[PDB]
RNA sequence: GGAGCUUGACUGCGAGACUUACAAGUCAAGCAGGGACGAAAGUCGGGAUUAGUGAUCCGGCACCCCCGAGUGGAAGGGGUG
RNA sequence: CGCGGCACAUCCACCUUGUGGUGGGUGUGGGUAGGGGAGCGUCCCUCAUUCAGCGAAGCCACCGGGUGACCGGUGGUGGAGGGUGGGGGAGUGAGAAUGCAGGCAUGAGUAGCGACAAGGCAAGUGAGAACCUUGCCCGCCGAAAGACCAAGGGUUCCUGG
RNA sequence: AUGCCGUGGUGUAAAGCGUGGCAGUGAGACGGCGGGGGAUAAGCUCCGUACGUCGAAAGGGAAACAGCCCAGAUCGCCGGC
RNA sequence: UAGACGGUGAGAGCCCGGUACGCGAAAACCCGGCACCUGCCUAGUAUCAAUUCCCGAGUAGCAGCGGGCCCGUGGAAUCCGCUGUGAAUCCGCCGGGACCACCCGGUAAGCCUAAAUACUCCUCGAUGACCGAUAGCGGAUUAGUACCGUGAGGGAAUGGUGAAAAGUACCCCGGGAGGGGAGUGAAAGAGUACCUGAAACCGUGUGCCUACAAUCCGUCAGAGCCUCCUUUUCCUCUCCGGAGGAGGGUGGUGAUGGCGUGCCUUUUGAAGAAUGAGCCUGCGAGUCAGGGACAUGUCGCAAGGUUAACCCGUGUGGGGUAGCCGCAGCGAAAGCGAGUCUGAAUAGGGCGACCCACACGCGCAUACGCGCGUGUGAAUAGUGGCGUGUUCUGGACCCGAA
RNA sequence: AAGUGUCUAAGGGCGCAUGGUGGAUGCCUUGGCAUCGAGAGCCGAUGAAGGACGUGGGAGGCUGCGAUAUGCCUCGG
């Protein structure tokens, strides 16, 4: 019952409460000096007045393409021990085990030896999957 | 949660008032200044024990050395003497038996000196 | 209520695929004439951040 | 010091070390291409060495289909120098 | 060094042989800033349990206990809400900020008592009179300390208590 | 001479390295030993030592005494060397 | 169908006001329903030739100056405003991020539009790991009052008798207040200045030391008295008591000796002649929100995990798959994939994959292991919540400027 | 003769007993803060909000009230 009820041992640590006497933490605790940070915390950004590493390294060089469509990759590996039947392999198949990100384009890796022969319905296969799945004695879509 | 801190303050204040007390004036009236007064007084404890025991030997020396000189003997040889004889007694009951029982004393007297070798040649 | 990232740390610095940080070196915008192939191939390339302010910089992108 | 022919006062790399708070600086055998001197072996990635230099952002010239705010182009941006 | 009592690492042999502990050995244990570990205590909610107007809390004194923060018992005051344990949560622990609110101290029964106009006596009211009332003297301003208006104040004017 | 790097043994309890978490310091002083600045100067200031102490170390001694000599307090003891 | 709270002389289901629950509105108001009253229509729907007109004007758009949208005039679109100029009505005009051809979409410069959302002066009913008189609103009490200020404005303190006033009849000192004796009362040790009643502070009675002696006003040795008390010589009075005393041991006091330079802060460094505090009581200074971030410990799951907003319901439980982190990364990007990039190629290099005490099939090897598969059962991990420490934006440990 | 030699407390100190001052702690509440749900979300030239003056058998203030003044008339409780 409730009277029996415990915590876990190790969990649950104390609150260590700060400024309450010497023999707990201290009286100026943790912050033993005069300066600033007995005060007021720094910005972590401020190195002291030279250049921080902010502006002194240089620009990450390039840009981001905005139509960049980002497909979602699927384990030929996880493939073989997921269907080792084969049968058929739909997207939303794959998503119903929880193989991959919903709602979403895939493609497919060739590292790991395919020995289903098994079609896959999906889309953007590789050179290697295909060497993979003709190996097994499948067919490429898209 | 209000909690009115006074009752865990004054736990600790009848307390050191009640071991401060007989300490003239503001000593043993005022918290804040009793406190500092048993601060020094235990720091003074603590030395003081150990020096005690080192100031009763100075004592035990001193009564070892006027009995000696009343059997005409120094304190040094009869150490000398005593540690010769295997007689491993200490200062206190030593000082003691000087009171106690004075011929004894001058019984280990004799026996100190029929312990020492001759001469302070070596 | 929401933490903010530094912009120029997002800017200047690229996480890996592990728990790497790695810095661009670029003295080489101003001047060329004098440096060597030696000098602009030391340059050249991408740097893993040094071990002596990974807990700060961390802590900057995050 | 002196003389003849030349342009390596190059390209893409350089393990591994020194040094150092960091940035930064410094050396590097050897390899691919292509070339100079050399009958050859071999030397050459500036000056006997150390001083002659200046982080970031932004902007400019040339070049590389790298993108190109529906498409095809362009503006602009990106990469190398 | 010796003799006893606590503690921290490591080690030996064991019990649930890296969770957690038992017996023993060696070494270690001054310490601010600072890190880490393990705890006491006031208040509050809940659960189990429970003393409790045959007298709780709070407070006071005494005697005891714990390595310490601190705890218990007895007795007195008081007269209604507190203990034990497992848990949860803090407006949680004051000796200091020329700190704040309140009360009282030292200074100290010291200074000071307020234009360099001056009071005195008698009788009397009254428990009680230098200081009030009524008489008789003295003194002072008298282009102001007199006598009337305005502003202002807002009953301070009279009677009785 | 010392000292530094590295190497083969002996010896040692934790001292080291790497990677993480969380801070302090970022005003030093004195003495001894080498110096320089100064006046052959200073309780002056600026340097080095894997030289020490105080700072952050009580105790005993230097009459008194943070920095000198000895010595690093767990507690108790009317016990010793 | 009432055990919610509160009151009543103390802790009440059954004493009381009430609660559960069921009743209950003349009149007024609000809402809803019904009737009256008010108000709209003698159709432009459909097929078609496309000669003609129209679809919001000093508007749009353009130029200049400005605003603002992540967008800081910049290559600067959309939107709004000002100033000049100044078009068209379907083969039209504007937008789709300078801009242009094509394509999709909608037809501006005219009006109105409830719900979902926000807020609480005020009025209901309820709650509270909110306060209990120096807290809570500043204000529990003649409170935005007294009071300060020219004024705008600033802006206090004072709670509690006892169940019931039963507020001490009467007497006696005293001018009275006040006090004592009586008395009510459980209690006055609850008397209007009052529940409990600490400390500072004041004072009295009394045990002990002190007027030839200096020292943070103590500590340790430490005699003699005082008080409590055991044994005991002893009083034999003994069915009592233990008187006074030796010795022993508590609680006070303390002669006299030894030792010993207040506390905090800041300082290279302090007893301070560096600062600060007159004392006592009370108040008060490192905390919280966030599906934040980093790291760590424990607890759920297990290549998954997890739900936010929101819906239902009665306590905060059941649902909700949009989304997030992980799962494959590299590269400026296209891109391709255990490779990828620079690069003619990479022989090399930046980044990430793959660890055996080992068998079976197999090349090499004296022995020792390189490699493709199954295990001789070989090597492994993230995510969320509650805690801890730090950190970011939030008044950010607190107080304090000119 | 020479020597030893307790005893003073004017007034202080320490500790006990007993009082006073003060009103802290404990316990309480005619009182407030912050919230969920449900209403109302306006008043006012018909003289609003809010105020001065005045009103009670009896001095003043607060609440209510307005020369009809701690109240009037009507329907209900």
């Amino acid at each position: 019952k409730l009277h029996d009820l415990r915590p876990a041992r190790g969990s649950k640590i104390a609150r260590t409460r700060v400024g309450r006497g010497d023999g707990s933490k201290g009286k100026t605790a943790g912050r033993g000096t005069k300066g600033t940070r007995a005060r007021k915390q720094v910005p972590v950004t401020f190195e002291g007045g030279q250049m921080p590493i902010h502006m002194r390294l240089p620009k990450l060089k390039g840009f981001r393409n905005r139509f960049r469509t980002e497909y979602e990759i699927v384990n030929v590996g996880d493939i073989n021990r997921l269907f080792p039947q084969g049968g058929a392999v739909g997207v939303d198949d794959l998503v119903a085990k929880g193989a991959v990100r919903k709602n979403a384009l895939v493609k497919v890796l060739g590292d790991g030896k395919l020995t289903a022969k098994v079609d896959v319905s999906a889309h953007k296969f590789s050179g290697s999957a295909r060497a993979k799945i003709t190996a097994a004695g499948g067919s490429a879509t898209e | 949660a209000r909690v009115k801190r006074a009752v865990n303050a004054h736990k600790k204040r009848r307390s050191i008032l009640k071991a401060s007390r007989g300490y003239r004036g503001q000593r043993s009236r005022l918290y804040r200044k009793a406190k500092e007064q048993q601060l020094h007084s235990l720091n003074y404890a603590y030395r003081d024990r150990r020096a005690r025991k080192g100031e009763f030997r100075k004592l035990w020396i001193a009564r070892i050395n006027a009995a000696a000189r009343l059997n005409d003997i120094t304190y040094n040889r009869l150490i000398q003497g005593l540690k010769a004889a295997g007689v491993e007694v200490d200062r206190k009951n030593l000082a003691d038996i000087a009171i106690s029982d004075p011929a004894a004393f001058t019984a280990l007297v004799d026996v100190a000196r029929a312990a020492l070798p001759e001469d302070v040649n070596a | 209520p929401k933490a903010k990232t530094h912009s120029g740390a997002s800017k200047r610095f690229r996480r890996t695929g592990t728990g790497k940080i790695v810095r661009q070196k670029a003295n080489r915008r101003h001047l060329l004439e004098h440096k060597p192939s030696t000098r602009t191939r030391r340059l050249d390339g991408r740097t893993v951040v040094a071990a002596n302010d990974t807990k700060r910089v961390t802590s900057l992108l995050n």
